[PDB]
C-alpha cells in the first residue's frame, strides 16, 4: 500500500536475489581450474 | 556470473578419485582467489536436497532495521533565568554516534539509500504532577539556512523548510527522507580533505552533507519544569552497497574519525584482538567424559 | 491366522504362535531419509544387516508387587553389537525400531501387561522441584523400573496412555506383542547420546496371578533397529 | 464513511515494521545512478571470501604475530602441532574473520566450512601434514592414530602452496546455534587438529623454523538466519565530539 | 482522504480475534516442513481412541488398582457386580479419559460412546455378563429384570476377550451440557450397570478372582462445541523458577 | 484413510441380525485397535441425517485463542536508592509459567506455530495524582545478544534487534512471531540433555530457544513512583501438531521440569485421581422419587 | 484483510478438515474385519 | 498507508446503528436449524389478529 | 551372531539355518580341529524367557 506520490516513499525492497560473489572470491584474470591451479 | 539464489546449494553423492594430475584440495592462496575446492572433491558426500532459504543475508534485510541515530534531553520550562537548551535543540545530521548502527554501515564503502525517520518523545517531571500532551516541532534546516535561534524566533514559521508538527499523545512522527547525495552513492569513507585548502575536515565526504535537525516544544512554558527525550531512529531502505570492508575491531572513539586506542587486555585489544589461550594446543571447551 | 507371526531381520528369526496382530505406530513403516529432507551433506553408512537385526536384553521377572519395566531408545541398544560401534563413532544416527516382547505362562495364570512405546518420555520427579538427573535418565540395556506407573512417572495418567502406540499381553489371549516405531523426531537425525526417541514401556495393569504351583514368569525384550544410518565419522566416544 | 475497528498493535513502533511513509521533499530528483565496482547484494557474497584465522592466539603473541604459526623440524614421530576451536560464538581464532563477523549478527547457521592453509618456508624446505577435522561427541585427539580417524586430508609441501580442508555440514539438525554454552549439543562442532605425517626437513641455509597462515570461509551450501545485536560492539559513553553536534 | 467513523469495540482487545498482524522478522525463512508421524488435525480425531476408566474409584484401592475391577464366583443369581455413573461433568470413572480430558474444555456435546470391557482372567475361567444402559428418567436399577430392560449386551467369556457396548446417543435436544446439576434434563445421560448373567467359574488352579478393564471412547458420530477453560487444571501460585525467567 | 470431515456422521435403520460367525460386538483390545463396533451393529436403528459440524474442535480453533504467557510488575520511580526491576525487566521467554496454556500445549509432542503477541500495560499510583501516559519500548533480544544492564544503556538503541514502541493510552501492542525452530517443529517434550557434557539442563530441548524480551519505561522518572504491570499473551496460529499426549493430571510444580506431587487428597492425588465412592456399586447422583 | 508482505503474518488457517483418525484407532498391519477379530 | 481523515460522529454508540463486529467464538457451529410452527416475520401480521 | 529367537508354540520346532560363512570354497575333514581350513565355529542355546 503506497498512495503517495514520490516513489521513494514506498516500503522496502527485499526481491533482488542476484549475487556474483566471485568479484569477491575469485577476481582472477584466467579462471581457476576445478591440473594443478599454478 | 551474476545468478539468482534463493536457497544453499545441493550436494551430490560423490565416489572414490584416485586421479592421476588431478588436486582439487590444492590451493594457490597467492593469486587472491578464494579456494574452490568442493566438499564432493574433499570427501564421499551423500545427495542433499538444500531448502535454506537465503533471504536473512539479503543486504536490504540487513541494513533495513530502524536503529537510533540521535538522543537528546532538554528542560521545558521557563529558561529566563538559564545560562543551555532553550525549549529547542538544533542537531547536525549525523550517522557515527550509535556504535551498533555505525558498525554495520561501515561494512561497506559506498551506500545509496532513503531514510525513514521515526520520531519518539518522552517526558517526565522535574523533581509530581501529570505529564502534559505538549506539541513538538521538528524542522529540517538544509545546508547553508539558518537555524533557529530562540524558541519563538521567526524562523519556525518554516515558509520552505520541511516541518512535521507531532503530539506526545501520538504515535511516533514519521517520514521519508530521500537519497539526497549529490553524488550517486554516499562515500562511508572517505580517505580525503573536505576542502581546497589543507585545513579541512579528513574523512568527511562534502558531499554527503544532510543538514540540521532543529526541535522546539510550540507549547509556552508551563508554571512547572518538565525533562523532554527525543529520539531519533533512522531505517536506510532502497539500499544498494558497494565493496565490502573489513569489520570495526577496536572501540570507536570519535563521531569525527576512525581513531582508535584498542580495550586495555584482549579481546579487542590493540595487540591483541581474540582472547588468549594457554598454547595453540590447547582446547578451551573441551568435551571431557 | 494372524496368531502365527514370523519375523525375519538380518541372521535373527522370531517366531511367535500366540501373537495379537501387531502395531504399525502411527500407521508408518520405517525408511532411509530421502534426498529432500537431509541435512548432513556426507555420505551416510548404511550398514544394513549388521545393525538391523534383532538384539535381545536381560529379561526382568514378573512378581507380584512389580511397578513396571522401561527402556529407552537408542540408549538401551548404544552398546550392543555392531550397532552400538557404528553410534559410537558417529556424530548423527537414524533409524527404525522393531519391538518385540515376549511373555508366556500357562492356562491357568492370569495377568496383563500393556506395553506401549512412548515418544519424547520426559521423566518427572516425584515430590521434589530438581529435575532428574543424569543417572536416573541413563540407564542403558538395564532399563528402569517405574516409580508412579499410574501417572507414567510424568504426572499424566496410565489410564490415557493408549493415546500412544501400544499392544496389550493379556495372558489368557496372547503371549507376544510386536510395535514398528518409524524415525519419530523434530530433526531429521540426532545425537543418539543425548537424546532418545521412545520410551518402550511394560506396565502390569492386572497382576499376575495364579493358584498353581509358582515358577519364574520371565518377560524377555528383543528390539531390531530398522533402517539405521550415521553420518559425521570420528573417534569412538565409546 | 466506513466503519472500521483498531485492532491490538494499533499504533506501535516495531523496529522491523515494513510500510510506506510520508516524503518529506516532494519531487525531489535523486543524483542518478552511476556504476560502482564491487556490489554486493547478500551478505553471503562476503562469508565465502576467506580470510586470516588468529591460531596463534597466545600471550607471547603481539599483533601480527597471532595470524601465523610456526612450524619446526621434530625429532619425534606423529606430533601434535596445533588445534583450532571451532566455536565461533565463543571466543577464539574464528571470531575475527569475515564469516565469523557477519555470522555473528545471526543466531542460527548451517553449511560447510573450508579452511585453507598456506606454507611460507623456503622453498628447499618439505614436509607433510594431516589435517583433521572430529565431528563432536567426545575430547579433542592429542593422537594421529586417533585424529585420523575423523575426515581429514594429508598435505604435501610443493609448488602448489596451500591445501583446503572442507568441514562438512555433519549435523542432525538443520540448524546450529551461536551459543554461549558452547557444549551445549545445538552448538559443538567438534574440532581441528594439525599433526605432522612426515617432519619438516630443511637444509642449513634455509630458516629452521617456518610459518603456516590458516583461512577460513564460508562455502556456499551455507545459510544464516535470526539477526540479531552482533556483541562485537558496543558504548559505555557518548563518543568524543557527539555532543558537539548538539552545539 | 477516506472519510471514516470508528464503532463500538474499536481498540478491544478480544482474546478470540482473528486478524493479521505486523510481522517482527521481515524476511524471516522458516525451518523447511518435514513429515513426522501422527499428525493430529482434530480433536475428535483423540477422543475416538478407547483409555481405561476409573471404575473402581474406592478409598482402599490404590493408584493402579483404581483401574481394574475384581469378579468373584457367587453363589447367590442374577446379582449386580458394579455401576458406572456416566456423568462426565462430575468427577467419576469417566473423566480421566481422553474423550472425558478433550471434552471438559467444551460445554456441549452429542452422539453415541462406546464402552468395551477386556476379561483377564485365566484361560480356564468361564462366565457370562450382562452390561446395560439405563436411559435418564429414574433411579439406577439395582436388579437384573429391571436392568435387562434396557439397551444391554450379554458377554460370554471366550477366545474374543473384550465386548463392547454401545451408549447410543438418545436425547430429546440436540445437544447436552456439561452441567454441575447431574440431575437436570439437560445434563443426565442415565446408567451403566454390570450383572451377572450366569456365573464366574473357574477350576481350583485357576485364581478364584479375576479382573475386568473398561474403557470408554467416543464414536464418530461424536461433536463438541463451546470452548471453555478445562477445570481439571489451576495454580494457586508462581511454579518453581519462574521468578527465575526474570533474573 | 484420509478423509475431508466437516460433520458428525450419519446413522443409518438397521434391522434383526442372529448371523453365525459375526460377531461385531466382540473386540480384541490386545491388538492395540479401539473397538469397531457399529451402533447399528450393537441396536436397531433410526436413519439420522447428522448435521452437527465439527469445526469447533479443529486444533486451530482449539489452539489459536490468545492466553497469558508473562506477567511482571515493577516500580516506576526514581531508583538511585533502590538495591529491583529499575524501570525495566528482562524475561526469558517460556510457554510453560501459566498452567492453563500450558495443559493445552502438553496435549501434543510437537508444535510447528508461529506466535501471535500482544502487550497489555496497566499502571497505578503508588500509596493519588493521576495516571502518566507513559511510553514502553519492548526489545526482543535473540540469543548470544547482549540484554540491556540499565533503563538508558546503549543496548536499547536497537539498531537491529526488532524493538516496538507503544503508549499505554494505545491499544495493547501486537506483533506476530514466526516460527523460528531449529528444526522442523518444537519439542513440547524432550526426553534429552541439552549439552555434550552430563551436567546440562534435562528436558529442554536446546533447538526451542527463543530469546529474551526486554522492556522498559522509556520516560524519565517522575517524582512520584508507579507501579507498572506488563502482561504478554500468545496466540498460536497457522498450526501443525503431532503426536497425541496424556493429559497433565497432577498439578505442576515447575516450569523447568515435569516434576509431580499431587493433592493431598483425592481428586488429583498421587494414589487417586478421580474422587470416591463408597462402593463400584454406589451410584453417587442417584435420581429418586 | 493482508498487507503485511511476510505470509506468517496473516491471520489464521481454520480451513483443514482433513482426518485420519486410523492411525490412532486401528494402527493394525491387518485391516480388522466389521469373522471374529482374533 | 492510506490518508484518512475523521469525521463527526466518530467514536460514538449509537444504538440503532448497523455494522459487523468481531466473532467472539471463532468456528463456532450454530444448532442446525429446525422447523417451528408459527413464524412471524412482520409485526403487521400480529395486529391483523383480531 | 547368526541366530533364531524361538517360541514354543503350537509348532513343535525350529530350525537354526548354519550358513555356509567360509573364506575358502571348501572347508577339510582335517583332525586339527583349530586349523582355519576345519574350524566352523560353535552353536550356542539359551534362555531367552
Ligand atoms: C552511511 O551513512 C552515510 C550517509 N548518511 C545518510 C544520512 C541521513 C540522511 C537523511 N536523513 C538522516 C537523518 N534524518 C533526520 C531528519 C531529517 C529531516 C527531517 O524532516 C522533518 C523535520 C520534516 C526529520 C528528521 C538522521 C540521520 C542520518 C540521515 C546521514 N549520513
Ligand atoms: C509449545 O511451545 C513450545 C514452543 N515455544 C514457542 C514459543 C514462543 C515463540 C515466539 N515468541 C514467544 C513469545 N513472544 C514474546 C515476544 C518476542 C518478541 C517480541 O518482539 C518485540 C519486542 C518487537 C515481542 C514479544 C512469548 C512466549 C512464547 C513464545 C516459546 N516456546
Amino acid at each position: 500500500i503506497n498512495f503517495y506520490k514520490d516513489s521513494y516513499a514506498a516500503s522496502a525492497s527485499k526481491q533482488d536475489f542476484s549475487q556474483d560473489p566471485s568479484k569477491f572470491t575469485e577476481p582472477v584474470v584466467e579462471g581457476l581450474k576445478a591440473a594443478p591451479v599454478l | 556470473i551474476e545468478s539468482i539464489i534463493k536457497t544453499a546449494t545441493d550436494t551430490v553423492k560423490s565416489e572414490i578419485n584416485a586421479e592421476l594430475g588431478v588436486v582439487p584440495s590444492l590451493n594457490a592462496v597467492e593469486t587472491g582467489a578464494t579456494s574452490n575446492t568442493e566438499p564432493e572433491e574433499a570427501i564421499q558426500t551423500r545427495t542433499v536436497i538444500n531448502q535454506h532459504g537465503v533471504s536473512e543475508t539479503l543486504v536490504e534485510n540487513f541494513l533495513s532495521r530502524a536503529a537510533l541515530v540521535s538522543k537528546r534531553s532538554f528542560e521545558y520550562k521557563d529558561h529566563t533565568s538559564s545560562t543551555a537548551d532553550k525549549n529547542f535543540f538544533k542537531w547536525t545530521i549525523n550517522t557515527r554516534s550509535f556504535v551498533q548502527l555505525r558498525r554495520k554501515l561501515e561494512l561497506f564503502t559506498y551506500l545509496r539509500f532513503d531514510a525513514e525517520i521515526t520520531i519518539l518523545t518522552t517526558v517526565a517531571v522535574n523533581g509530581y504532577v501529570g505529564l502534559p500532551d505538549l506539541t513538538l516541532q521538528a524542522m529540517f534546516v538544509p545546508t547553508g539556512a539558518l537555524t533557529p535561534e530562540k524558541q519563538d524566533s521567526f524562523h519556525w514559521q518554516s515558509g520552505s523548510n520541511a516541518s512535521v508538527f507531532f503530539k506526545i499523545s501520538d504515535p511516533p512522527a514519521r517520514i521519508t527522507i530521500p537519497f539526497m547525495c549529490i553524488n550517486s552513492a554516499y562515500s562511508v569513507f572517505y580517505d580525503g580533505f573536505a576542502g581546497f585548502e589543507k585545513n579541512g575536515l579528513y574523512g568527511i565526504n562534502p558531499a554527503d552533507t544532510i543538514g540540521n535537525l532543529c526541535v522546539r516544544i510550540v507549547n509556552e512554558h508551563q508554571p512547572v519544569g518538565f525533562t523532554v527525550t527525543v529520539r531519533v531512529y533512522m531505517k536506510p531502505k532502497h539500499i544498494k552497497a558497494w565493496a565490502p570492508r573489513p569489520p570495526r575491531t577496536l572501540p570507536y572513539m570519535s563521531i569525527a574519525n576512525a581513531n582508535y586506542k584498542g580495550k586495555e587486555r584482549a579481546p579487542n585489544a590493540l595487540s591483541a584482538i581474540i582472547g588468549n589461550r594457554d598454547s595453540v594446543k590447547t582446547m578451551p571447551h573441551n568435551i571431557v567424559n | 491366522s494372524d496368531r502365527v507371526l514370523q519375523l525375519k531381520l538380518g541372521n535373527s528369526a522370531i517366531v511367535t504362535q500366540e501373537a495379537a496382530n501387531y502395531c504399525c505406530a502411527y500407521g508408518e513403516w520405517p525408511n532411509y531419509l530421502p534426498d529432500h529432507e537431509a541435512v548432513a551433506i556426507d555420505k551416510p553408512t548404511q550398514p544394513e544387516t549388521a545393525t538391523d537385526r534383532f538384539y535381545t536384553l536381560k529379561s526382568v521377572k514378573w512378581e507380584t508387587g512389580s511397578t513396571g519395566w522401561w527402556w529407552k531408545l537408542p540408549d538401551a541398544l548404544n552398546n550392543i553389537g555392531m550397532f552400538g560401534q557404528n553410534v559410537q563413532h558417529h556424530y548423527l544416527y537414524r533409524s527404525g525400531f522393531l519391538i518385540h516382547v515376549q511373555c508366556n505362562a500357562t492356562k491357568f495364570h492370569q495377568g496383563a501387561l500393556l506395553v506401549v512405546a512412548i515418544p519424547e518420555h520426559q521423566r518427572g520427579a516425584h515430590n521434589t522441584n530438581t529435575s532428574p538427573g543424569f543417572d536416573d535418565i541413563m540407564k542403558g540395556e538395564e532399563g528402569g523400573t517405574f516409580n508412579h506407573p499410574y501417572v507414567l512417572d510424568d504426572g499424566t495418567s496410565l489410564a490415557c496412555a493408549t493415546i500412544f502406540p501400544h499392544q496389550w499381553i493379556n495372558l489368557r489371549t496372547n503371549n507376544s506383542a510386536t510395535i514398528v516405531l518409524p524415525w519419530m523426531n523434530a530433526a531429521p537425525m540426532d545425537f543418539p547420546l543425548r537424546h532418545n526417541q521412545w520410551t518402550l514401556a511394560i506396565i502390569p495393569v492386572v497382576p499376575l496371578g495364579t493358584r498353581t504351583t509358582s515358577s519364574m514368569v520371565p518377560i524377555t525384550v528383543s528390539i531390531a533397529p530398522m533402517c539405521c544410518e550415521f553420518n559425521g565419522l570420528r573417534h569412538a566416544i565409546t | 464513511g466506513v466503519p472500521t475497528y483498531l485492532l491490538p498493535g494499533s499504533g506501535q513502533f516495531l523496529t522491523t515494521d515494513d510500510h510506506s511513509s510520508a516524503p518529506a521533499l516532494p519531487c525531489f530528483n535523486p543524483t542518478p545512478e552511476m556504476h560502482i565496482p564491487g556490489q554486493v547484494r547478500n551478505m553471503l557474497e562476503v562469508v565465502q571470501v576467506e580470510s586470516m584465522m588468529e591460531i596463534n592466539n597466545t600471550e607471547s603473541a603481539v599483533g601480527m604475530e597471532r595470524l601465523k604459526v610456526d612450524i619446526s623440524a621434530l625429532t619425534d614421530v606423529d606430533q601434535l602441532l596445533f588445534n583450532i576451536p571451532l566455536d565461533i560464538q565463543l571466543d577464539g581464532p574464528l571470531r575475527n574473520t569475515l564469516v565469523g563477523n557477519i555470522s555473528r549478527y545471526y543466531t542460527h547457521w548451517s553449511g560447510s566450512l573450508e579452511m585453507t592453509f598456506m606454507f611460507c618456508g623456503s622453498f628447499m624446505a618439505a614436509g607433510k601434514l594431516i589435517l583433521c577435522y572430529t565431528p563432536p561427541g567426545g575430547s579433542c585427539p592429542t593422537t594421529r592414530e586417533t585424529a585420523m580417524l575423523g575426515t581429514h586430508i594429508v598435505w604435501d609441501f610443493g609448488l602448489q602452496s596451500s591445501v583446503t580442508l572442507i568441514i562438512p555440514w555433519i549435523s542432525g539438525s538443520h540448524y546450529r546455534m551461536f551459543n554461549n554454552d558452547a557444549k551445549s549439543t545445538n552448538a559443538n562442532v567438534g574440532y581441528v587438529t594439525c599433526f605432522m605425517q612426515t617432519n619438516l626437513i630443511v637444509p642449513s641455509e634455509s630458516s629452521d623454523t617456518c610459518s603456516l597462515i590458516g583461512f577460513i570461509a564460508a562455502k556456499d551450501d551455507f545459510s544464516l538466519r535470526l539477526m540479531r545485536d552482533s556483541p562485537d560492539i558496543g558504548q559505555l559513553d557518548h563518543l568524543h565530539a557527539a555532543e558537539a553536534a548538539y552545539q
